[PDB]
DNA sequence: TTAAATAGGGAAGATAAGCAAAGGGTTGACGAAAGCCCTTTGTCCC
DNA sequence: GGGACAAAGGGCTTTCAGAGGAAACCCATCCG
C-alpha cells in the first residue's frame, strides 16, 4: 500500500466476452491478474495487486441470443468442400472501456514508470481484445490508511467489483440474493501423460476447472476498505483479496 | 352470393376547412377584427341530483368565454367548401363489389342531393347555436368569380329559390365526375353589442379548467366535423321524425339516445348487398345509398 | 457420449441420458442398490480419454513457477 | 444617495354518457465420423 | 509387374437423428 499507478478510459474492441461456458460478459479478476503478471515478467517490475472497474460495456448483438462471428477454413484436411460457410463453433464478442490501477513497488525515480507501462500498454491486450486509447499514466503515494482513501477516490469514475462470497452454490445464491458468479480460480483434475502437442515441455500440465464465487458492483466513492477492491494471487490455485469477504 | 370484401373503404368528398369567427359592424363590414377567448372564474351553489346534504356548500369553476365587444355588433363567420368528383370508386378493394354497386347505382338523380347539399349552406344551418338571438342574418356565397347573396329563412323544410338552383346545378355535374369545385362562405349576423358567442369545445382530460374553447392563435374557431356534420342533414327518406337527421349507417343521434334505421330492414348495409344481388332500390333508397357514400366510412367484415 | 448418438429407444422411448437422469437411478445404481450385477458394467465405461488439440492453455502462478 | 417595521384571518372547488371494425408479419447459406473405391508419393518383400 | 502399410485428396457418399415456448434493472460528488 505504498506506490499505486492509475491507467483510466482505456478503449477496447473485440474483447472475448466467453469467460466460462455459464458465464458471458465481463473478464473475470483472473484475466487482470494475468495481465499484471505479464506487465510484471516482460517489464521487470514486481507488481502486487491489480484492480479494475468498469466504465463501458456492452455485449454485440441484442437482450438474448448476443451474436455469432463467421468463420474461415484455415486447417489443411480441406480444399474440395471449402468454398461455403464452413462451421460456426461460437465465440461471443463485446466492447468496453476499463480503469485499471496497479500496486507497484518501485523507488528508483518518478517519471521512468510512466514511460514503462505506457511502453508495454502500446502492445498489451486485454482478453484478446485491442487497446484503441488510453490516459496518461499517473502515480500516487500512500504512506498510511487515511489517506488510502485519496488514491481510491483518484479513480472515479467507474464501478469495481467486491467479493460478497459464496453460501451454497451460484445458482440458489443468484436467484436468492440476486448476485453475479465470477471465476476466481481453477482446480485440477488430472495431469497430463503425453507433452507433444503442449505449448511447452518443461511446465507440468494440468487438467483444471474453474471455479465460481459471488461478486457485487460497488461504486468507488462508496467503498469502506480500499483492500477489499484489490486481487492477487493465492492458494490452491486462487485469485483472493486482501480485505476478504466484503462487509458493509 | 357476391359477398362483400373484407376490406373496403371510400373517401371522404365534401371537405369544409375550419371557419373563423369576426366582430364587424353592420354597415361597415369591411375591415375586421379577431375574438379571443380568455379565461374567468366563477362561483355558484352545489346542485346535484341525489346529493342534498352538501346544498349548503359553494362552488368555484374555472371557464373559457367568448363574447363580442361593446362597439360592434356582427359577427362573421367565414370558411371554405370543396366538393370533388369520381364517386363510385373505392380506396379500398373491390373489383367487382364496387363495380356492380357502380352499375346498379349512377341512375339516380343527383339534383336533390346537390341542391340540399347547397340549402344547407345558404339557409344557415351550418353555424349552430350562434343562430338564436339574431334578427338578420346574411349570407355571402363565391363561386367561379359569382357572388350570391341570400337572407333565406325556413333552414327545415327545403323549398323553391332561384339562386340555390344555379349553384345546385353546377354541383350536381361535379358530384357525377368531373375535377373539382369551390366555394366561399361567409355569414353575417346581428346578435347586438357585447353578445356571446358560442366556439366549438374540445375534449380533454382532468386539467385545472372546466370547459375550453377551440380556438387558432388565440382565435375563437370551429371544428371542420361539426360544419360539415349540419351540411348533411339532409335524410328525410324514413318513415316518421321530420326535421331530418344526418346521413350516416344506422342513421342515429347519440345526443337524444334514439337509433333511427335500427334492425328493421332499412340499413346501409342490408341495401348495399341488396342491390348487387338482384333486385333493385327505390329512388329515396338510391339517394340515401349514393349520398352515404359520399360521405366516407369502411364497411367490410 | 457415443458415435452419432444413435443408440436404442425404449418402447414408451427414452434414452440412456433421460434414463438415469430422471429420478436420480444413477446414484440408486452407482451405490450397489440395484446390485452388483448393474455396478460393474456402469463402472467399466468410467474411463479416461485425453485430447488438447484446439484448447486453451493459460498459465497459472503456482508459488514459486507457473502451471 | 438612511437608520427600523410589519405584509390577515374564515368558507369551497359538480354531476352524467361513450373510446370502432377489417387485412397481412418471407425467403437462401453456415456437419462430424466414418465405410468404400481410385490415384499419387514413400518404405519393405516376392 | 504383384502383395502389405501409412499419408494426402476427391468422389460413390451416407449414416445419424428430431417441435420447446414465453416478459424493459441499478442507482445521487470534487474541484477550481
Amino acid at each position: 500500500m505504498r506506490k499505486f499507478i492509475i491507467v483510466k478510459n482505456v478503449k477496447v474492441d473485440g474483447i472475448n466476452a466467453k469467460s466460462s461456458d455459464i458465464t458471458v460478459g465481463m473478464p473475470p479478476a483472473t484475466t487482470f491478474c494475468g495481465l499484471g503478471e505479464t506487465m510484471s515478467i516482460k517489464t521487470g517490475i514486481v507488481v502486487k495487486a491489480v484492480s479494475y472497474g468498469s466504465v463501458k460495456f456492452e455485449v454485440r448483438g441484442s437482450r438474448f441470443n448476443t451474436s455469432v462471428t463467421k468463420f474461415a477454413w484455415q486447417d489443411r484436411g480441406n480444399g474440395g468442400k471449402a468454398n461455403n460457410n464452413s462451421p460456426i463453433q461460437p465465440k461471443p464478442l463485446a466492447d468496453g472501456v476499463f480503469t485499471l490501477c496497479f500496486e507497484v513497488e518501485w523507488e528508483d525515480c518518478a517519471e521512468v514508470l510512466v514511460d514503462k507501462v505506457t511502453n508495454f500498454i502500446n502492445t498489451a491486450r486485454i482478453a484478446g481484445g485491442t487497446i484503441a486509447s488510453f490516459n496518461k499514466p499517473f502515480v500516487k503515494v500512500a504512506k498510511d490508511a487515511e489517506e488510502l482513501a485519496s488514491v481510491k477516490n483518484a479513480m472515479m469514475p467507474c464501478y469495481v467489483v467486491v467479493d460478497c462470497g459464496v453460501e451454497v452454490n451460484i445458482f440458489e445464491d443468484a436467484v436468492n440474493r440476486k448476485l453475479q458468479p465470477m471465476v476466481n480460480g481453477y482446480k485440477k483434475l488430472e495431469k497430463i501423460v503425453d507433452n507433444k502437442h503442449m505449448r511447452d515441455k518443461f511446465t507440468p500440465a494440468y487438467l483444471a476447472t474453474p471455479t465460481y464465487t459471488m461478486i457485487g458492483y460497488k461504486m468507488v466513492s462508496n467503498v469502506d476498505n480500499f483492500d477489499q477492491a484489490l486481487w492477487q494471487y493465492g492458494e490452491n490455485t486462487k485469485v483472493k483479496t486482501i480485505g476478504g469477504i466484503y462487509n458493509d | 352470393k357476391l359477398k362483400a370484401p373484407a376490406v373496403l373503404a371510400y373517401s371522404r368528398k365534401i371537405n369544409p376547412t375550419n371557419a373563423l369567427m369576426f366582430a364587424v359592424n353592420w354597415s361597415d363590414r369591411d375591415n375586421t377584427t379577431a375574438v379571443m377567448v380568455g379565461t374567468k372564474t366563477v362561483a355558484g351553489t352545489q346542485s346535484v341530483r341525489g346529493n342534498p346534504n352538501d346544498a349548503d356548500k359553494g362552488n368555484i369553476q374555472t371557464v373559457n368565454f367568448a363574447n363580442l365587444p361593446h362597439n360592434k355588433n356582427t359577427l362573421l363567420v367565414k370558411y371554405n367548401v370543396k366538393f370533388v368528383g369520381d364517386v363510385f370508386k373505392a380506396e379500398l378493394g373491390g373489383g367487382e363489389y364496387s363495380n356492380t354497386l357502380q352499375t346498379a347505382l349512377e341512375n339516380t338523380d343527383f339534383g336533390t342531393l346537390a341542391y340540399r347539399y347547397v340549402y344547407n349552406i345558404a339557409a344557415g344551418r351550418t353555424l349552430w347555436r350562434n343562430r338564436v338571438g339574431a334578427e338578420s342574418i346574411e349570407t355571402v356565397i363565391t363561386v367561379n368569380d359569382q357572388t350570391f347573396t341570400f337572407s333565406d329563412l325556413l333552414v327545415n323544410e327545403f323549398d323553391e329559390d332561384v339562386d340555390v338552383a344555379e349553384i345546385a346545378d353546377m354541383v350536381a355535374g361535379v358530384l357525377s365526375g368531373e375535377g373539382f369545385v369551390t366555394l366561399k362562405v361567409e355569414h353575417y349576423m346581428l346578435l347586438g353589442e357585447g353578445s356571446e358567442v358560442f366556439p366549438s369545445q374540445e375534449f380533454v382530460e382532468n386539467s385545472k379548467l372546466s370547459k375550453q374553447l377551440f380556438d387558432l392563435n388565440g382565435q375563437a374557431a370551429m371544428h371542420d366535423q361539426k360544419i360539415g356534420n349540419a351540411i348533411r342533414t339532409i335524410d328525410t327518406w324514413y318513415e316518421d321524425a321530420t326535421t331530418p337527421i344526418a346521413v350516416e349507417p344506422y342513421g342515429s343521434v347519440v345526443r337524444n339516445g334514439v337509433a333511427y334505421r335500427a334492425g328493421n330492414k332499412t340499413d346501409l348495409f342490408t341495401l348495399m348487398d341488396g342491390a348487387v344481388n338482384g333486385k333493385s332500390l327505390t329512388e329515396e333508397d338510391q339517394m340515401f345509398v349514393t349520398a352515404n357514400l359520399i360521405r366516407g366510412g369502411v364497411f367490410g367484415g | 457420449y457415443t458415435p452419432k448418438s444413435a443408440g436404442i429407444k425404449n418402447e414408451e422411448g427414452e434414452n440412456l441420458w433421460q434414463v438415469l437422469n430422471k429420478a436420480n437411478m444413477f446414484y440408486r445404481i452407482y451405490s450397489g442398490e440395484l446390485g452388483e450385477e448393474l455396478q460393474y458394467l456402469l463402472k467399466s465405461c468410467c474411463t479416461a480419454k485425453e485430447d488438447v488439440t484446439t484448447l486453451p492453455q493459460i498459465y497459472f502462478k503456482n508459488g514459486e513457477g507457473y502451471d
